[PDB]
């Protein structure tokens, strides 16, 4: 509920949506990316049943319906997906029309420049938004954060961008983007478990996998000493249920999911990690940058949760790092609702409301003038 | 062949451009010594016939 | 492709005499004008020397 | 299979190298300064297959392989790989044992020590070589232009050294090294192209956007003008083909890359660019001898080759440069094989065959000889 | 602040900004003649940020800065960053401002007049300072060290000027200003440490370099015999703690680089050395003069504080000066800093209040009065 024409604030990547109303701490509504469609032939009528469905009721429904994603890697690929789950989330679950509300949208600075221009062009032209804005996802996950500085380690499910920040400034030549993310890491712990007898390849068994990634794996402060242990005791274990009542037990896949993140080479990646983009992308900031990057280095959308990520991460940097300085990595609470909550702070600025493209502007314009009037 | 052309394209839009620098330079040097001679023998040879006169008295 | 690259060999090689031709008249205007620089140069010097020397009387 | 012990001539740089024998006008063996190693695990047996692959095997099998430089910045990192590339070279390519052929290598004035006497030890230690030496590039370069005096902008992959010589004599107070070279093109050029939604990060995708930048770049003599008509039309767009047979077009991006030898900010370098430094390098010599530098401007090394930069350094330096002076450019085809062949001329010079260290003075001195000996 | 209408008193160099009150022993605050600008693009909404940092804040912020000194070799050219850095000295720092107090500044004697002129209508028109007097370096290196006659080696970051003072009097024939200083001495420790393989060609890598050598260098009174151990161990070795916890091992550069001062050709100077100009300003005058400059060659400025550098010219100027007569240098510890106290000698004198130029006649004649008020 909002009483106030305030900003609206979406996230948007390839795993969820999240949305709310500016000056929150928090989105109002989450949907999952997805839309999905029937895949059977119908023989009882006058069963309502839609042509498609959105967010929940795709999952709800799911048991039938085949599951996709309109944003692959960062990027939107499908804009009419994408202006279903907004018409979703902002009419029906947050119950507002952006009509009359300005709306901030999101992306790391690398990100190809068709999705700025999408996200541009549905809310002015399908929403009619007054105005639009699109931020950095980096500059979200400072001010979330409480930082000004820092690098933004965005291991969301598309791409991991790792962006460095210096007084609120960008340093672009250090961004060092990695085809490594949580919906890879999903494909890894199907491959395995498939290895162990359990063959995951339909929507339904898609989606259970990345259930079980999402509460069963956690990074390991040690690989090698938790896999001479996850591999010879069953003690290390976690059941999973299945929907059907049957259960998966995951023992040293269970950390070999996200190890990838510390191993890209499990997924064919020519890639040392999440840990090595941080180490360069602070490598190639100034001389006198890198030691208030070091001291601050972020952690920012999800796969993040990992309660082995936190340790694991600080010594794989301070492994790396130089002596004399402080080498620390901030883990805040505000993760995989750090762009979002980033968004509402950038979004309720008075300092931020000269920021915003007006549905002026852009109709003389089109959608290529966010590319020059955001960043 | 689609390299050699494009390659002897390129020789050949370089040698374009190349003239066309030329074509610019070819007019700059011939408007530089046109104006230098017509403002230097003019102007010099000038002073020389003003020393006709100048040197007169 | 075979044609396309004689025309482009021939027009870059033909384009490259008149890069030659050009540049050689650039040169050439060049020594032209550093020759009439020299006589501008060495007229006024010679009437700025000869008039300092003659500034009086 | 040579006829006489003429030395070799090998121009190692961070990019390729090239080699040949001396006394002739070109190199013979031309490799790029790569060691490849596969990434992947075997599947069959009785394969063949290398540890290591070097030089045009390397890329020839680079589908599997990462691939490696063991020279960087101008020096080398990775001396045991570079044994991989001259043993080839020498032995596979050139046919030649440099036990009777003393060989030229080459480094820039204010190159780190530890390169010069490393490339002393290795060939002396490990080839058996009779006699060493090492050159400057800027040397070479005046060599093979029929000058001993001007500015050698060898703007090569490595670094720009920005070198200026007079009657032969190095004139060291105004060297401006420069931080900028055609490696940090070929980066910037990925960045903008991922911009583009073709993102190139693996070791295939940084071999093809150093293909496209050789091939498609370009600077022409005014970049506001020519960003202006490219950013606004088709017109200005030329396509790539990429190795799978799909196709990349490329619109300002063709420019705006090579525009960073004018515009270093555009990696985040802090420089005014390589004419600044051509300048600098004229002007910080004495009033007396910049004269004769600004009318032997020398273009040496790799990016010499792109359209446009002979004509626009000579723009630039002319912008910067006092009135009434020629400034001149020496800009001849044989650009960027200037240092191999000035390496042939002095490597063969009657008045420089006393310069070669021999296998005597070596093992007495130790390699840090070279730095007394060579110049 | 100030209870009393006390000049204030500035040396504004190439280096360092020196300034305090007339009539104190020591300048009240020191600090860099800096004005710093961002090099990069902000992204960060609401973050302040200046266009640009003076003094301590330019180096405090220099991460992203760019730094310029307005000062160049001893001569005010950016003028707009000095009226901030004097904004700076005297109202954040020593809390005074010029309009209610008269104001010192000071330069060498062959300093080219336009430095004089424009310090003088800056000080007049932007901070409306009742009075001005440009003073003499080399008269307040003497007020400071205590002598009416002697030699001023002012060889500080800008120029070493080199002026005999008899009785008072300046015997300016004899003056060699000289362009070897402290600031040649930061960019060739640059190069040759650059040799050793940590190269240095950046504002922050130049400011670190600055550092090195103020903490490590010296000259030493026998320069080949403290090569020859630099050169072959260890024990004359020092290392230095770089901002981003590099460490650098620095051997015989840490005094191959002040020796240029004795030896200018390490920096292609055409010159003899700061000894010989001591020395023959001296020999240039007259011989009942000659006795008492060479019993009093005075230190003042950087650099003179480096370990043995007093003992090394008196050694150069004692063998190339006859016998029986006595040589000898003065060099108190009110070094790098007497020129500043020199100021406050004479700012307070009785005899000097009748020599300052009024914000009268400075209106009257405009800043061109300097040139015939002063000296």
């Amino acid at each position: 509920d909002e009483d106030e024409t305030t900003a609206l604030v979406c996230d948007n990547g390839s795993g969820l949506v999240k949305a709310g109303f500016a000056g929150d701490d928090a989105p109002r509504a989450v949907f999952p990316s997805i839309v999905g469609r029937p895949r059977h032939q119908g023989v009882m009528v006058g069963m309502g049943q839609k042509d498609s469905y959105v967010g929940d009721e795709a999952q709800s429904k799911r048991g039938i319906l085949t599951l996709k994603y309109p944003i692959e890697h960062g990027i939107i690929t499908n804009w009419d997906d994408m202006e279903k789950i907004w018409h979703h989330t902002f009419y029906n679950e947050l119950r507002v029309a952006p009509e009359e509300h300005p709306t901030l949208l999101t992306e790391a600075p690398l990100n190809p420049k068709a999705n700025r221009e999408k996200m541009t062009q549905i809310m002015f032209e399908t929403f009619n938004v007054p105005a639009m804005y699109v931020a950095i996802q980096a500059v979200l996950s400072l001010y979330a954060s409480g930082r000004t500085t820092g690098i933004v380690l965005d291991s969301g499910d598309g791409v991991t961008h790792n962006v460095p920040i210096y007084e609120g400034y960008a340093l672009p030549h250090a961004i060092m983007r990695l085809d490594l993310a949580g919906r890879d890491l999903t494909d890894y712990l199907m491959k395995i478990l498939t290895e162990r007898g359990y063959s995951f390849v339909t929507t339904a068994e898609r989606e259970i996998v990345r259930d079980i990634k999402e509460k069963l794996c956690y990074v390991a402060l040690d690989f090698e000493n938790e896999m001479a242990t996850a591999a010879s005791s069953s003690s290390l274990e976690k059941s999973y249920e299945l929907p059907d009542g049957q259960v998966i037990t995951i023992g040293n896949e269970r950390f070999r999911c996200p190890e990838t993140l510390f191993q890209p080479s499990f997924i064919g990646m020519e890639s040392a990690g999440i840990h090595e983009t941080t180490y360069n992308s602070i490598m190639k900031c100034d001389i006198d940058i890198r030691k208030d990057l070091y001291a601050n280095n972020v952690m920012s959308g999800g796969t993040t949760m990992y309660p082995g990520i936190a340790d694991r991460m600080q010594k794989e940097i301070t492994a790396l790092a130089p002596s004399t300085m402080k080498i620390k990595i901030i883990a805040p609470p505000e993760r995989k609702y750090s762009v979002w909550i980033g968004g509402s702070i950038l979004a309720s600025l008075s300092t931020f409301q000269q920021m915003w493209i007006t549905k002026q502007e852009y109709d003389e314009a089109g959608p290529s003038i966010v590319h020059r009037k955001c960043f | 062949l689609s390299d050699k052309l494009k390659e002897a394209e390129t020789r050949a839009e370089f040698a374009e451009r190349s003239v066309t620098k030329l074509e610019k330079s070819i007019d700059d040097l011939e408007d530089e010594l046109y104006a230098q001679k017509l403002k230097y023998k003019a102007i010099s040879e000038e002073l020389d016939h003003a020393l006709n006169d100048m040197t007169s008295i």
